[PDB]
């Protein structure tokens, strides 16, 4: 979320 | 072991996909959450499992998993999915 991983 | 899958969403919005992966991590883009008949039934060849090293044009910055995110919200409504196998 703030870090840098994510969901499209 | 590449493997490309031309996702192009367009109107809707959204994908129906989730990554993860970078120098953060100590990781690769790995596809680990894909929801049914989204971006893994839309692109008729997207699926978790396989590991994501590039897209739209093989872009998988080194840093964080963002840098995927980054190239993939900037680039287009295409998403390119180059996959190799872990």
């Amino acid at each position: 979320e703030e870090v840098q991983d994510t969901r499209l | 072991g590449i493997r490309k899958v031309l996702l192009l969403k367009e109107d809707h919005e959204g994908l129906g996909i989730s990554i993860t992966g970078g120098k953060e991590h100590g990781v690769p883009i790995l596809i680990s959450e894909i929801h049914p008949g989204q971006p893994a039934d839309r692109c008729g060849g997207l699926h978790v499992g396989d590991a994501i090293l590039a897209v739209n044009g093989v872009n998988l910055r080194d840093t964080k998993h963002k840098e995927a995110v980054t190239i993939l919200s900037q680039q287009r409504g295409e998403i390119e999915f180059e996959v190799v196998y872990v």
